[PDB]
């Protein structure tokens, strides 16, 4: 029925613990937080065709005695049911596709949220240790944006990068039920979403493999309802989940399938590329190759103003045979590399096109 | 010709690279809900046309955070980092000038200059785009853009993470009441909030209806006619947030995967389209700061005696060198 | 505004307590109902 | 779902087994019409005579000349469009193709004097758009050629007059169905010189272009495919057509003699003819066979056809 | 393309009908019955092949296995003989495409005052030198 | 066969009451740039007949909405919106719109469309998204063609030197417009003296030297006494300006001079309307039910 | 003359002297050879 | 899909002669003024279209052709008419028609309709309950402008006081019809002439109004008046067409006075 | 029999996968193949 | 002279002899078939 | 060829030889070379040893254009 | 170009090519025969 659901909430109701004191202090006090989430909704979309002299043979009108158009008719039906099974599969490759999607969408960088959760005493920081948590964080963004290019050669600091990440990210829920486990029964704590080069760059000599088969379930969830609940939900709008167990409260099969797991840091985790099983041969990007913009700047035509400060090195450095160092003149361009790593330039006449317009 | 006219500019281009990220997801982190089926079929080209589609739900179990990304490597860069200069003509501005015959004087003269300039009959349907070439070679170009500044602004601010403005500002520094995220960028009786000894470095260029302001506050809206886009937005536009007043630390929920800001498939950097899904991360933006690349004044100190290496010599006989200290030091040729 | 209506549904469906007993034009009235 | 036609007319200007289903046909009015039409619309100083002859000499040596008027009851009812095209494919301005169209169907027809009755046909337009009785008044859109009967020097042809193209059954070789195709040389599509680019809904309209200059008459037509609607594409190509524009305009007490008029200024003339309701319009440019030589063509996909055949006039 | 905010570095040679073009590119046939080779050829005349209208990237279609361009057995460097068959491969020819070699105007800049070292010190006094950039930057035979 | 249908999907961030809304506003009539089978919210809102970072207004909401196709709202499911296309060429079986207008509408008519003039805007605003969606009004072709008049009329006069009622069955109607964006006015401008110039042809000046002809065959039949009314260009130039005699007709054996002026004028008759206002797009056509057409009500139309 | 000659122009750079606007660049096609734009028809000095 | 069968009760009391003429009168065009299954005669006939109070002119026929609705006259059992909608949407199969004009309707042109503007309107007198009926000409689209061209200007010159051939499908056709019927069409022409003329020279003037060098007195309520009188009189003569002469192994060609099969456009 | 061959041919069908969106995307179809190759003809030789 | 098309049907034969065991882009390498 | 097949649908011994198999990455590979067994002692080059055309080019008589260029 | 020479110390500069060399092509198409294995039932994939 999720086509009808206005909305659906789901609510946490959590307790913090407390320490006894001595003054001079505020006595401490039991803590209680009660927090109540909604949800997103969103669909999926497929499609397929039947043009024209394939639909005047399966509707079977301008029928003919012969068996020459029987063959036909055959070969429309093997067309449509191709076409059938691949818009059927379609589904099963977007609902990985959207899980990426929704994942990416939602995680923050790690270059924030490792500092960030290592000054989680007094959860809320006055103003002095917020200017230096910002202070932190600027040097931090900049010294690690690609950590696997600089670092390419010294994987002893990757490892440990990694056994990082893959802790600093609180766990979810505890939902009791048959769970994706290993061989022998270890619960497997969360997923690695990588591509495929950074993933044979990884299984190289950064991780180790622990098995090359899971077992998962290879079952749906289950809603139904019906019941008390379908009342609640005709007559006023809205109905709760266990409603038959609230009343009273008042008053799984496993699959051998091939993986990838490796141990990070002290969790038994996956490791996945799907740029091959999915995502081939079709026209659709891949979600983590993503985007990234920076910003540039270079101050043009500054000219020191100062006696001390426009000085030379050593006596002798870059002189001219002609008798007026052509250094000394205010300089009006500027240098710098391109992309290729060619020099170009940037002249003042650059400009005109900003400073002479008639605003 | 070659004549400095007592005025210094400060550059700054908007470039992009396409790196491979890596994504980590702790067991059971989404509720995910699955509709039912349903087909609709309309009509196709003389046959009909089906159509599939299915209805989902999902939330976020997880009561703190759940998973986390990280940009990891470095594929090609996408825009050459060259010299593509701007040009403020293609916009329909609001006092014109007096003659008509000087203002025709002036775009000629700097359409003589440049490549991005608009083409001459105005077309009636779109607005004065430039002119097509007719081969692309290294890529999207980018464009650099100018603001004036006084010739005498020190150089030892222009050799680390800084602001284009002059003054940095934002959000970020301070986020107590309401009130103070307006003084804290514009009022100049207040010192910098970083560099504590001054109002601000650059008067023409960081003060309520000043020259840059007027010029590029997207609340003022001067290049509103025109396509090509302006690394100068989002460091001179305010930004404004419906919680302000509410989250405390919203650095994270503002910094994950803000939409692009631009076009990628175009010969130039073109303001973005309507319907771009595209996805992007920012670090500069967000803390207002930018990134000085490898840049020099002479062209000559920019080599050293043997075998490929980079001419620091920080100043030498009032020419300047800025040793990069950009995000991207190594991982690029030259 | 008349949020009211936003309470319960409107036909219920519920089986009715009662039955009313005047059949006269009740649109000449919609000033005495929420 | 679908609407055909029918006609009976002679093959002299269109020969059906030649053309391959899905051309275009276009309808004749009667000749004798632009008699008296021209005998008061023609311009003062000017003698319509130049258009008797025109027509005269083209009817004297294009089919048995007698009883091509009035009570015969036969007559050249119908012409192809790319008939209309290659004589007078000295002013499309990609030109191979449009030679090759015209050597192509020099050669395809019966061979002999039609050499005569292309130069013979390009004179008659040249002459009525010198006589201020225009082309686009007299030529209409018949449809899409869908099947034929022919006999010696006579023809039965039925077309697709409305309703979606790929939904006529035909039997011909192939397949049951068949697409609409048209010459290279007519093809205009108006998105690339506006810059829209779209996907989406496109018209297709058929757009006549009107030079006149003195003694330098000049009359070709095109088959637009753009996104804008029937009101603003006249200001579109008004638009790209400037210098034509400013051509006609200026070399077509008190008083109002010597003042700038309709006649004089009209320079195209457009008609709504149908419509591309898909997702994206994709059309091949593929060179193909009539019978003998080769010509490109553009090979459309889901076209249905429209109707109301009423002129939008261009002199501003 | 290149260097977008020029025109063309040399004008005498680039432009339709100049000089260079003249005396280079093959639509005219000048340097004909010439034996001799020419290596500016395939770079001055535009190539043409029928899939302009065809191919995305027959790149690879046109990068593989190119025959021979000069002959192989003559002590100077003459046009292939027609009654040859040798192929080979030729990188540059694809990408229009140059190499400096290490070279200098003096040469007395080559070389470093001590034990057999190469010295770039790549410009002094209106002299220069010309730091390679090659595919064979090494494997190739220098003084010491 | 069947309609041209449009469904556009509504992002899921709308709150209950502004759905609420939204399930009221069918038979309101949206435009769409372009003509696909999908489309999102934002290719509706206001934001999207932006002219150049600022609003548009009438001298401009006009032109949009005669360079973009129109379709009516049917149906509003949770969380999608289904209309049909109207001027494309497809058939609709059961068309119904609702009249936005401030006036009462008639059985036959046809219907134009106009932007909000009357200064009274009943657009909802989806702040969630924080978007706007104003819908044109619906409006009867005499109306249509006197509020235009009035509106290019202001046009000229308001742009000459130194920087608005309506009667329609005996009721007064306060009309405002905005007059931004300079340029964008004197585009009618263009049209409408250009619109006035090839109207004229050798033909006029018969049809001038007979003014004073009517100003006798007028004051004599009542109708025609109403044509010269006391405020009018003719019959002031009926008493100052004179008429010199015809000079004979040059080549009047075989062409006739007035025959052609006034064909011509009907050309540019039929465009004038069309060009400075909209075309016809609907014409009410109530089977059954009530014939007379309240702000508010909801009618069967067709499409011509 | 109405305009400016095109000969005369001395004061640019290698710079601008390339730059796809200059209108005299079409006409530097030979190091030793001057082309330029001149009368029909008048092979001597001719007539004033 | 079904048509929409309108149905006419003919009464009683009409003399053989009225149906005798009747039953003829199949396959021409009448107009109500809103749409009904069932309807009577007096809202087909001329007393329908009083405008004040008094049968109307060319001018007012032409305004009314456009904001009532047409339809087609099938089949006439001895007791009443059958007719179908032809402008909304339906698929009527037969919907044949009779060419009334003098001027021969070729396969393939549009059809729309025009008052009997020129000549006497040819229409059958029902003196058993007192009351006429008068029939649109149809006419291809392509003589629509010019037809009335030639009639109105054709009127100017009788207008002026104090000191024309229509060949179509190659066939001619004067005006004078044989006869003095210079009056007649006088008093049913006149308002479409005075409205034209005092159009087209105000727009002459208001033009020379504007700037001298073409080659009291309030102007823009002048503009308001000319720009609204000429765009709603001028919309009212541009037609559109509703029919399409189809024909199939017939005749192409239909003379005045025969039967053939058209389609909805 | 090869000498009797005037040309032989083999035939290529594949059919590619696809992937279910959302929108704004246009909605997707599969895609399908048709290639056509052909083969050359080649000999060899020996003398004794 | 693109004639091969045809020599047979393109779709024939219905029974295949080998199996394509790549599923890539084929319209990337169109250049290379017939 | 499978005309007795396709109508349908319409309605042995190896033997032990020495080689090199190397296995390259996750791949099983032959790894041969025809030098000695196929093309030695014959008239006939071995067809892996191709070659390579460079084209290599320098300035012949510059002169920098400014003044500062020269130092 | 030459990375066989260039690179002759590093034995692992090469091992990444020739591991990625014989990865970016695409294995042709499996026909119905026994094939070349090696003594132990594997398959061999190509020859170098």
């Amino acid at each position: 029925e999720l086509a009808y659901v206005r909305d659906g909430v789901i609510q946490f109701e959590v307790q913090q613990p407390m320490i006894a004191r001595d003054g001079p202090h505020p006595v401490d006090q039991p803590v209680h937080n009660y927090m109540v989430k909604r949800i997103h909704k969103r669909s999926l979309s497929a499609a397929f065709a039947i043009a024209s002299e394939a639909l005047s043979l399966l509707s079977n009108t301008y029928v003919d005695g012969t068996e020459i158009d029987s063959s036909l008719r055959i070969r429309a039906i093997q067309q449509m049911a191709r076409n059938l099974r691949t818009v059927l599969d379609s589904f099963e490759r977007g609902t990985a596709d959207q899980l990426l999607g929704v994942l990416l969408e939602k995680a923050p960088p790690l270059s924030l949220l490792s500092p960030i959760n290592k000054f989680q005493p007094e959860g809320h920081l006055n103003r002095v240790a917020r200017a230096a948590l910002l202070s932190d964080l600027k040097r931090r963004v900049c010294a690690d944006m690609f950590f696997m290019t600089r670092h390419a050669r010294e994987p002893r600091l990757i490892s440990a990068y990694l056994s990082d990440m893959v802790s600093c990210t609180q766990p979810s829920v505890m939902v009791s039920r048959i769970t994706h486990t290993n061989t022998r029964g270890r619960q497997v704590d969360g997923v690695l979403v990588t591509t495929a080069t950074l993933k044979r760059q990884l299984l190289q000599g950064i991780l180790q493999i622990d098995d090359t088969a899971a077992d998962v379930p290879v079952t749906y969830g289950e809603m139904v309802l019906q019941g008390t609940n379908l009342v609640t939900a005709l007559v006023m709008g809205k109905a709760v989940r266990g409603m038959d167990d609230v009343a009273r409260h008042l008053l799984p099969v496993n699959a051998r399938v091939p993986a990838d797991l490796v141990i990070v840091g002290d969790k038994l985790v996956f490791l996945e590329a799907l740029e091959r099983r999915v995502y081939q041969a079709t026209r659709v990007a891949y979600p983590l190759i993503g985007n990234i913009d920076i910003t540039f700047i270079m101050p043009m035509g500054v000219f020191q103003a100062n006696s001390m400060d426009r000085y030379t090195r050593h006596a002798g450095d870059f002189s001219t045979v002609s008798e007026q160092d052509p250094r000394q003149f205010p300089p009006q361009g500027i240098f710098f590399y391109n992309k290729d790593g060619i020099l170009t330039q940037l002249t003042l006449r650059d400009a005109m096109g900003t400073i002479c317009h008639s605003s | 010709t070659g004549f400095h006219p007592g005025i210094a500019f400060t550059v700054v281009r908007q470039d992009r690279f396409a790196t491979e990220q890596l994504l980590y997801a702790e067991r059971a982190s989404e509720s995910y809900f699955v509709g039912q089926i349903q087909v609709h079929h309309h009509d196709a080209i003389g046959g009909v046309n089906f159509t599939l589609t299915q209805p989902r739900a999902h939330v976020d179990l997880g009561v703190g955070y759940t998973a986390v990304c990280a940009t990891a490597a470095l594929r090609c860069p996408l825009t050459d980092m060259g010299n593509t200069a701007q040009n403020l003509f293609f916009s329909r501005g609001g006092v014109p000038m007096l003659h008509d015959n000087v203002t025709e004087s002036l775009r000629r003269i700097t359409a003589s200059g440049g490549r991005l300039n608009p083409t001459e009959p105005l077309p009636i349907f779109g607005g004065l785009r430039p002119a097509t070439s007719a081969g692309i070679a290294r890529g999207q170009a980018s464009v650099c853009e100018f603001v004036a500044m006084p010739v005498s602004t020190d150089l030892q601010y222009f050799r680390t993470a800084c602001n284009p403005r002059g003054r940095a500002s934002g959000m970020l520094y301070m986020g107590d009441r309401d009130a103070d995220i307006e003084a804290i960028m514009f009022d100049h009786t207040q010192s910098d909030v970083a560099y504590t000894d001054r109002a601000t470095l650059n008067p023409w260029a960081s003060q309520k209806h000043s020259y840059g302001d007027r010029l590029y506050n997207g609340t003022y809206n001067l290049t509103g006619a025109s396509p090509i886009y302006s690394p100068c937005f989002k460091f001179f536009t305010p930004a404004e947030v419906n919680t302000n007043c509410n989250t405390l630390d919203r650095l994270l929920m503002e910094a994950k995967a803000v939409a692009s800001q631009s076009s990628t498939d175009t010969e130039y950097q073109f303001k973005r389209p309507p319907g771009s899904t595209e996805m992007t991360q920012d670090p500069c933006g967000l803390f207002q700061e930018a990134y000085p690349p490898l840049c020099s004044s002479d062209a000559a100190m920019l080599r050293t005696a043997h075998a490929g290496e980079t001419g620091a010599d920080e100043v030498h006989l009032a020419q300047y060198l800025i040793r990069d200290a950009s995000p991207l030091r190594g991982c690029l040729p030259l | 505004s008349d949020r009211i209506a936003g309470l319960f549904n409107i036909p219920a469906g519920i089986i009715p307590t009662g039955n009313v007993l005047s059949t006269i034009e009740v649109c000449a009235h919609r000033c005495i109902f929420d | 779902t679908t609407q055909l036609i029918q006609q009976v007319s002679l093959t002299d200007f269109f020969r059906p087994d030649i053309e391959h289903a899905g051309s275009i046909v276009l309808i004749l009015r009667h000749p004798s019409d632009m008699i008296g039409e021209a005998n008061t619309l023609t311009q003062a100083g000017r003698d319509p005579d130049v258009l008797l002859e025109g027509l005269r000499n083209l009817f004297n040596a294009c089919t048995a000349p007698w009883t091509v008027g009035e009570g015969g009851g036969l007559r050249a009812y119908v012409t192809s469009l790319s008939f209309i095209a290659a004589c007078r494919a000295e002013e499309y301005t990609d030109k191979q193709a449009a030679d090759a169209n015209r050597t192509a169907i020099v050669s395809a027809y019966g061979c002999s004097r039609m050499e005569t009755r292309l130069i013979r046909f390009s004179e008659c337009l040249r002459a009525m758009v010198q006589c201020h009785v225009f082309p686009h008044r007299f030529i209409s859109f018949f449809g899409s050629l869908l099947e034929y009967t022919i006999q010696d020097n006579l023809c039965n042809i039925t077309a697709v007059a409305k309703g979606p193209q790929e939904a006529a059954r035909t039997d011909k070789t192939s397949t049951r169905r068949v697409t609409a195709n048209i010459p290279a040389c007519v093809f205009w599509d108006v998105d690339k010189d506006l810059h829209l680019s779209a996907d989406g809904l496109k018209h297709v309209f058929l757009v006549f272009v009107y030079t006149q200059r003195r003694q330098r008459e000049g009359v070709r037509l095109h088959l637009a495919l753009s996104q804008l609607n029937e009101q603003c594409f006249g200001r579109g190509i008004g638009f790209l057509l400037g210098r034509i524009r400013a051509e006609n305009a200026a070399w077509g007490t008190g008083d109002f003699r010597g003042l700038p008029t309709q006649l004089s200024c009209m320079y195209a003339a457009y008609t709504l003819i149908g419509t591309i309701p898909s997702e994206s319009v994709r059309y091949t440019r593929r060179m193909e066979r009539f019978g003998g030589y080769n010509v490109p063509t553009i090979w459309l996909e889901g076209v249905v056809w429209g109707g109301t055949n009423t002129w939008n006039e261009c002199y501003y | 393309v290149a260097y977008t905010d020029r025109a063309t570095l040399n004008p005498w040679a680039s432009q339709k009908h100049s000089y260079g073009d003249r005396l280079y590119n093959g639509t005219y046939n000048l340097t004909g019955a010439s034996p001799i080779y020419s290596p500016c050829f395939k770079f001055f005349t535009p190539a043409e092949v029928n899939t302009n209208c065809n191919t995305l990237d027959r790149l690879l279609m046109e990068a593989k296995a190119v025959a021979s361009q000069s002959s192989t057995d003559t002590e100077y460097q003459f046009k292939r003989p027609p009654g040859s068959t040798e192929m080979t491969q030729d990188p540059c020819g694809l990408f229009q495409e140059a190499y400096p070699p290490l070279c200098s105007s003096d040469a007395a800049m080559l070389r470093t005052a001590h034990a057999g070292e190469t010295g770039a010190d790549e410009v002094h006094l209106a002299q220069y030198l010309i730091r390679d950039a090659s595919p064979l930057r090494g494997c190739l035979p220098l003084p010491r | 066969a069947m309609p041209f249908e449009i469904e556009v999907l509504l992002p899921g961030e709308l709150s209950p009451a502004e759905t609420s809304a939204l399930q009221k506003c069918e038979g309101k009539i949206i435009t769409f740039s372009t003509l696909r089978h999908r489309a999102s919210l934002v290719d509706i809102a206001l934001s999207s007949y932006y002219i150049n970072g600022a609003p548009p207004d009438t001298l401009s909401l006009l032109e949009a909405y005669r360079m973009r196709f129109a379709a009516v709202i049917t149906r509003v499911i949770p969380g999608k919106l289904l209309a049909h296309a109207i001027g494309v060429g497809t058939p609709t079986p059961g068309l119904f719109i609702q009249n936005t207008s401030p006036v009462d509408l008639c059985n036959g008519d046809y219907i134009c469309l106009l932007p909000p003039v009357f200064g009274s805007a009943d657009s909802i605003r989806l702040d969630s998204v924080g978007l706007e969606i104003v819908f044109p009004l619906t409006i009867p072709q005499t109306l249509m063609r006197e509020i235009i008049a009035k509106v290019v009329a202001r046009a000229v006069e308001r742009t000459a030197a130194g920087a608005d009622v309506i009667c329609y069955n005996g009721r007064r109607y306060e009309l405002e417009t905005n007059l931004q964006h300079r340029d964008g006015s004197d585009a009618a401008i263009r049209t409408l003296v250009l619109n006035l110039m090839f109207s004229i042809n050798e033909g006029c000046l018969l049809l001038l030297a007979l003014i004073p002809t009517l100003l006798v065959q007028g004051a004599h039949d009542g109708y025609v006494n109403l044509l010269i009314q006391t405020a009018n260009c003719v019959r002031e130039t009926g008493q100052l300006i004179n008429i010199p005699p015809m000079p004979r007709i040059q080549d009047g054996h075989r062409r006739f001079p007035i025959y052609e002026t006034i064909s011509s004028w009907i050309s540019t008759s039929s465009r004038l309307g069309d060009t400075l206002g909209t075309r016809a797009i609907l014409r009410v056509c109530v089977f059954d039910g009530p014939s007379t057409v309240h702000p508010g009500d909801r009618t069967a139309v067709i499409q011509v | 003359m109405p305009h400016h000659p095109h000969w005369v122009n001395e004061h640019l750079t290698i710079l601008q002297f390339i730059a796809p606007s200059n209108p005299r660049l079409r006409f530097e096609l030979n190091p030793a050879f001057d082309f330029f734009v001149a009368p029909g028809d008048v092979d001597l000095p001719g007539p004033q």
